[PDB]
């Protein structure tokens, strides 16, 4: 299958530099134009530029917003695409996508494959690991078909963090709220709803991962006793 | 640069109904040699990467349901969805490829459903958090509709507003509801000089709020 995987994202100082990578497999890399597209948290997609295919000499083009500041290149031996960013600023904070563009002008068009994206934050605020607290039912744990539990993920920087339940096995009935920033620190909570017959009979644990600080923590939800 | 405009930028419809989205370009995207307009549509569901739906203005990408149809030429284009389904919930972007590439600002599609009351849960600060000097009281207002809703905090029966942070999730693909959290953050000392904590949810489907609370002395 066609595979596109971005890497290299992280936290960088304003005025700093960063080079993102995109590893590909599953198709003849040299036959394709490759594009980079970014997207701030909850904003629109913005095309940044591309590098053409082999018959086109691997030449490059850029959006007026980053031309002269960003540089696209590629390693045809390893089938890897790169994006070198310079003199970074707050407006450059976003999720960056690697995308397979056209291989032929006459047969078709469109960016038919997209990676999952890699996150970038430009800030001078320091990296801080989150504290994870359990949100357990107290007087609840009664009789009413379903029960809702949660995990509070507080005081971290920068975004993002990923929250799963029971290592991913528990996926339905789960939603995580958007983080809120305050004084250089983010906070969010995750909610999970399961039938009373499954908890606390069977365990429920939230798994929290914060790559920027290389942290991965677990928090088992135990019912409150009083 | 060719500027792409998508207005209206937000649309709401019930499943089974027709939907048409607009995309206009500041310059023509019609190539006089090929007699095709270089415009594409992409679908981005909540939290996922985008997916190509249509290119060359009206050509459907492989694997795309016939429910989606693209049309238009020159500077005016539209994307139509025959019969909208709950799973079509997403933000749709158009993109020109006539000269380099440029995306429009997107049109967010919302699914209309029966009004629903939220399921409310309140949580006291955890013992683990207290042992640090902080006290966060959390309230979940889950799976309701419409999106608009109000939350009111009361300490010992008195309303509190300073120190409250609210956050709404995007609409859920399955069930088409929304959810939101309300978090009241105090210091441990502040938390300990009061006893009753209450979260009140007032929705567009309530003559009386949905109330949840706890007494600190009952632990
Ligand atoms: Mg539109
Ligand atoms: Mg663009």
């Amino acid at each position: 299958e066609v595979i596109l995987v971005e890497s290299g994202g992280g936290l960088v100082q304003p005025g700093g530099s960063l080079r993102l990578s995109c590893s590909t497999s599953g198709f003849t890399f040299t036959d394709y134009y490759m594009s980079w597209v970014r997207q701030p948290p909850g904003k629109a997609l913005e095309w940044l530029g591309f590098i053409r295919n082999k018959p086109k000499g691997y030449t490059t083009e850029y959006s007026a917003s980053v031309k002269g500041r960003f540089t696209i290149s590629r390693d045809n031996s390893q089938s890897i695409l790169y994006l070198q960013m310079n003199t970074l600023r707050a407006e450059d904070s976003a999720t960056y996508y690697c995308v397979r563009d056209i291989y032929s002008f006459g047969s078709r068009d469109g960016m038919d494959y997209w990676g999952q994206g890699t996150s970038v934050t430009v800030s001078s605020a320091k990296t801080t690991p989150p504290s994870v607290y359990p949100l357990a039912p107290g007087s609840a744990a009664q009789t009413n078909s379903m029960v809702t539990l949660g995990c509070l993920v507080k005081g971290y920087f920068p975004e993002p963090v990923t929250v799963t339940w029971n290592s991913g096995s528990l996926s339905s009935g789960v939603h995580t709220f958007p983080a809120v920033l305050q004084s250089d620190l983010y906070t969010l909570s995750s909610s999970v709803t399961v039938p009373s017959s499954t908890w606390p009979s069977e365990t429920v644990t939230c798994n929290v991962a914060h790559p920027a600080s290389s942290t991965k923590v677990d928090k088992k939800i135990v019912p409150r006793d009083c | 640069d060719i500027v792409m405009s998508q207005f209206p930028s937000s649309l709401a419809v019930s499943a089974g109904e027709k939907v048409t989205m607009s995309c206009k370009s500041s310059q023509s995207l019609l190539n006089s040699r090929t007699r095709k307009s270089y415009l594409a549509w992409y679908q981005q569901k909540p939290g996922q990467f985008p997916k190509l739906l249509i290119y060359w203005a009206a050509t459907r990408e492989s694997g795309v349901p016939d429910r989606f149809t693209g049309s238009g030429s020159g500077t005016d284009f539209t994307l139509t969805i025959s019969s909208v389904q709950a799973e079509d919930l997403a933000v749709y972007y158009c993109k020109q490829s006539y000269n380099l590439r440029t995306f429009g600002g997107g049109t967010k599609l919302e699914i209309k459903r029966a009004d629903a009351a939220p399921t409310v849960s309140i949580f006291p600060p955890s013992s683990e958090q207290l042992t640090s000097g902080g006290a966060s009281v959390v309230c979940f207002l889950n799976n309701f509709y419409p999106k608009d809703i109000n939350v009111k905090w009361k300490i010992d029966g008195s309303e509190r507003q300073n120190g409250v942070l609210n956050s709404w999730t995007d609409q859920d693909s399955k069930d088409s509801t929304y959810s939101m959290s309300s978090t009241l953050t105090l210091t441990k000392d502040e938390y300990e000089r009061h006893n009753s904590y209450t979260c009140e949810a007032t929705h567009k489907t309530s003559t009386s709020p949905i109330v949840k609370s706890f007494n600190r002395n009952e632990c």
